[PDB]
DNA sequence: GGTCGGCGCCCGAACAGGGACTG
DNA sequence: CAGTCCCTGTTCGGGCGCCG
């Protein structure tokens, strides 16, 4: 066997484990006709070689369709074997997106050929890639072959083969620096502002340099003229958009279909703006079978048609501008939903995209503005590697309102206020000083852990006062229950004294949204006050009123 | 032509497997130039996907200075490998550092490029560069000799640096210098003048040796920050009920606290606004609480098998506290750090530079970093911590919610 | 078909750590 | 005292999309 231009990378298995031994699966007669064909085609270019029975190893294959062709791709079912072998630090950190392109004056893309078969495996690991092919008989023994390339379906594929292109290109990228290529896998885009002539030259003398390596860049999958066909986008001279999407049009929608529904949606939302998967992602909850056929509720139905109505019109993206600022805009699409888009002119987006992670049972408008900030400057540095502007729809003085007041450290770069309802605010104030001329509540709530059962009111400095029996109830939903009481029997102005932590932990993070009913009903009442002032008393120490009514609620 | 200086981690564990994070521009393009430059001295060389471990890097810029410089988190490799720093060639610590009337720090990470790394250990100092929008794939490198930012670079360099600092500190035996990663220690109660002079001095002498910095701490001048109690003259309903609450949580540090005279202050269900007039009892039992307050808790003493904790409170306008512990309520020491940079606009950048402080100070007391307890969400602080980091070490840390309680540290 | 790797989303289940009360 | 229970937040396992 002749020896492979690309130097090979040497690979281990975990120490104390042997090859892989497993049985062949039966295979259907129209699946050993290609894979014989194939096998014996890579027998005669140096890509498998026979093995006799001194490789007690063995490791089942098949083979699926490629998409829009005849031919057949070979694949090895490794699971045995990659479970031994060694691990690897994938070098693919992430996939390139067009909005992080720069316009170039000559555009070239193009595709190589049987890429994992150009590159060779190492020498020693050759003996564990053992497999058998079963014949048109049950009865045949059947022809056992072992890689000497990249077997495809094998974990150390993908990751070897990125390492060492990157290898080959370093020596042309090191005497052509001013040539852009962005190198995903077999995929090269290259790039220049070389004037058209010396463009085509630098190709020719990279598709000369991959040679000198055994990577054929066949004209074929060669690429000269826009539109360019890249990473699924279609790239123009000016703009860029992505392939056609096609959403299923099914009539019975089972649990499957709307996780192929919803996937397609949000990978439309990266340009396509306001997409919602919200009342759609509302349905694969507590689901079990993924084929438990589920009918669409009426406000998915809504949501779908919106979703097709935005498909329908053509989109388009921009390049990133580096002597531009970069700028990104948020809106609040709706209750736990938000969109955003990247821009640098006005209406010319290079990408939309939307947040609607709901963190915590209790939360406000500001948290998830702050949370969706984060999620976009994350974002926005993995693809153009710096902080965009913000326009955001909460005033200025709403924002230094919160964040000094705020007990955790928090911040938002540098941005500015747009005025775009629906507006970000606070939906209510606790005074930091209590009121003057306001009643005072001394609240308390307890219950019973086995019974279930418990009380929960008030009393205050004008005689007034309330207990109320609860069933099945805890005791942090008592003293939730008590402050309740207290703001619904109580004028504009009140003053609310209590014992428990967590329910002042609650309601000083000024929620305006929770999963709890009760936190809900306290936040509605809360929003009808003019001023509250609420306060902490250790309990049990004889505090006031809070001792008075602690005995009150104490069964 | 040295000999290599046998390493290995700890018993059962692997070495470090932790994903690099996104880089900005600005570092990404500092960190190539630095890389190809090392790679060319021959200090780190290119490595493949064959290695499974990698650990995070990124560039900072100290306080007023304009050269980039690496930097690598490996506070996993270091927690990986604790047994060689600690425990075969540990570092003492001098206790006379804290009590210097002026310290300086010495960046000496360019001299553990001197010595190369043992070849089996090379496998664990791997990292990759990003590229920006993923152009390339990761361009990965590995180290071939003593890594900055690793805890068994000063440890193995010791014996050569004790060479090189025995004919300065014979000429000055007054002189205290420690030693801590990549940092240099030099404290003195010299003139601030001849302090510096001094400075210079050591500087040259470890040019000739084949070695830069300057950063001015004083240690003497370095305060505590009480738990402080208010002096009004007109006690409200409200006032008293503070006052309790503070005084029982307080209860927990200096057993001595009493809250019974003043709870029977607060027997009727008054109004908030209501001024209360104190008792005899009350207005005693206030001031002897401000007493205790005074002594020094008992049984309060550095435990060096012990690891440091901090908890950092924001105070608002400015303002940051902060405790420093190893036994719940037995602080070692507590503080107030005000008008750092970023205040009254960046709750990060204080943040950033309030644990940057708190860390040289616990290197300078007890010659180890503790784990913080920050006040902020997961999600904020990994997004901009780095953009105000300008140290070469990196604490531990963790993050909190503890809502206000009462104002325990400040007034 | 039921290969590999990367990134993204959505969900639930398992994990985990602190507070109040009881044991 | 050490054990729960109540609550809340995080981490991971598993489905889809997209690319190769």
């Amino acid at each position: 066997v002749p020896i492979s231009p690309i130097e090979t990378v040497p690979v281990k298995l975990k120490p104390g484990m042997d090859g892989p031994k497993v049985k062949q699966w039966p295979l259907t007669e129209e699946k050993i006709k290609a894979l014989v064909e194939i096998c014996t085609e890579m027998e005669k270019e140096g890509k498998i070689s026979k093995i006799g029975p001194e490789n007690p190893y063995n490791t089942p294959v098949f083979a699926i369709k490629k998409k829009d062709s005849t031919k057949w791709r070979k694949l090895v079912d490794f699971r045995e074997l990659n479970k031994r072998t060694q691990d690897f630090w994938e070098v693919q950190l992430g996939i390139p997106h067009p909005a992080g392109l720069k316009k170039k004056k000559s555009v070239t893309v193009l595709d190589v050929g049987d890429a994992y078969f150009s590159v060779p495996l190492d020498e020693d690991f050759r003996k564990y890639t053992a497999f058998t092919i079963p014949s048109i008989n049950n009865e045949t023994p059947g022809i056992r072959y072992q890689y000497n390339v990249l077997p495809q379906g094998w974990k150390g594929s993908p990751a070897i083969f990125q390492s060492s292109m990157t290898k080959i290109l370093e020596p042309f990228k090191k005497q052509n620096p001013d040539i852009v290529i962005y190198q995903y896998m077999d995929d090269l885009y290259v790039g220049s502002d070389l004037e058209i002539g010396q463009h085509r030259t630098k190709i020719e003398e990279l598709r000369q340099h991959l040679l000198r390596w055994g990577l054929t860049t066949p004209d074929k999958k060669h690429q000269k003229e826009p539109p360019f066909l890249w990473m699924g986008y279609e790239l123009h001279p000016d703009k860029w958009t992505v392939q056609p999407i096609v959403l299923p049009e099914k009539d019975s929608w089972t649990v499957n279909d709307i996780c192929k529904l919803v996937g397609k949606l949000n990978w439309a939302s990266q340009i396509y703006p306001g997409i919602k998967v919200r009342q759609l992602s509302k349905l694969l909850r507590g689901t079990k079978a993924l084929t438990e056929v589920i009918p669409l509720t009426e406000e998915a139905e809504l949501e779908l048609a919106e979703n097709r109505e935005i498909l329908k019109e053509p989109v388009h993206g921009v390049y990133y501008d580096p002597s531009k600022d970069l700028i990104a805009e948020i809106q609040k699409q709706g209750q736990g939903q938000w969109t955003y888009q990247i821009y640098q002119e006005p209406f010319k987006n290079l990408k939309t995209g939307k947040y609607a992670r709901m963190r915590g049972a209790h939360t406000n408008d500001v948290k998830q503005l702050t949370e969706a900030v984060q999620k976009i400057t994350t974002e926005s540095i993995v693809i153009w590697g710096k902080t965009p502007k913000f326009k955001l729809p909460i005033q200025k003085e709403t924002w230094e309102t919160w964040w000094t007041e705020y007990w955790q450290a928090t911040w938002i770069p540098e941005w500015e206020f747009v005025n775009t309802p629906p507006l970000v605010k606070l939906w209510y104030q606790l005074e930091k000083e209590p009121i003057v001329g306001a009643e005072t509540f001394y609240v308390d709530g307890a219950a019973n852990r086995e019974t279930k059962l418990g009380k929960a009111g008030y009393v205050t400095n004008k005689g007034r006062q309330k207990v109320v029996p609860l069933t099945n109830t805890t005791n942090q939903k008592t003293e939730l229950q008590a402050i309740y009481l207290a703001l619904q029997d109580s004028g504009l102005e009140v003053n609310i004294v209590t014992n428990s932590q967590y329910a002042l932990g609650i309601i000083q993070a000024q929620p305006d949204k929770s999963e709890s009913e009760l936190v809900n009903q306290i936040i509605e009442q809360l929003i009808k006050k003019e001023k509250v002032y609420l306060a902490w008393v250790p309990a049990h120490k004889g505090i006031g009123g809070n001792e008075q009514v602690d005995k009150l609620v104490s069964a | 032509p040295i000999e290599t200086v046998p390493v290995k981690l700890k018993p059962g564990m692997d070495g470090p497997k932790v994903k690099q994070w996104p880089l900005t521009e600005e570092k990404i393009k500092a960190l190539v130039e630095i890389c190809t430059e090392m790679e060319k001295e021959g200090k780190i060389s290119k490595i493949g996907p064959e290695n499974p471990y990698n650990t995070p890097v990124f560039a900072i810029k100290k306080k007023d200075s304009t050269k980039w410089r690496k930097l690598v988190d490996f506070r996993e490799l270091n927690k990986r490998t604790q047994d060689f720093w600690e425990v075969q060639l540990g570092i003492p610590h001098p206790a006379g550092l804290k009590k210097k009337k002026s310290v300086t720090v010495l960046d000496v990470g360019d001299a553990y490029f001197s010595v190369p790394l043992d070849e089996d250990f090379r496998k664990y100092t791997a990292f990759t560069i990003p590229s920006i929008n993923n152009e390339t794939p990761g361009i990965r490198y590995q180290y071939n000799v003593l890594p900055q930012g690793w805890k068994g670079s000063p440890a193995i360099f010791q014996s050569s640096m004790t060479k090189i600092l025995e004919p300065f500190k014979k000429q000055n035996p007054d002189i205290v210098i420690y030693q801590y990663m990549d940092d240099l220690y030099v404290g003195s109660d010299l003139e601030i003048g001849q302090h510096r002079t001094k400075i210079e001095e050591l500087r040259q002498h470890l040019l000739r040796w084949g070695l830069w910095m300057g950063y001015e701490l004083h240690p003497d001048k370095w305060t505590v920050q009480p738990i402080v109690l208010p002096e009004k003259d007109s006690w409200t309903v409200n006032d008293i009920q503070k006052l309790v609450g503070k005084l029982n949580w307080a209860s927990q540090i200096y057993p001595g606290i009493k809250v019974r005279q003043l709870s029977k202050l607060l027997r009727g269900t008054k109004a908030l606004t209501e001024v209360i007039p104190l008792t005899e009892e009350a207005e005693l039992e206030l001031a002897e609480n401000r007493e205790i307050l005074k002594e020094p808790v008992h049984g309060v003493y550095y435990d060096p098998s012990k690891d440091l904790i901090a908890e950092i409170q924001k105070q608002g306008q400015g303002q940051w506290t902060y405790q420093i512990y190893q036994e719940p309520f037995k602080n070692l020491k507590t503080g107030k750090y005000a008008r750092m940079r970023g205040a009254h606009t960046n709750d990060v950048k204080q943040l950033t530079e309030a644990v940057q402080k708190i860390t040289t100070e616990s290197i300078v007391i007890w010659g180890k970093t503790p784990k913080f307890k920050l006040p902020i969400q997961k999600e904020t602080w990994e997004t901009w911590w780095t953009e105000y980091w300008q140290a070469t070490w990196i604490p531990e840390w963790e993050f909190v919610n503890t809502p206000p309680l009462v104002k325990l540290w400040y007034q």
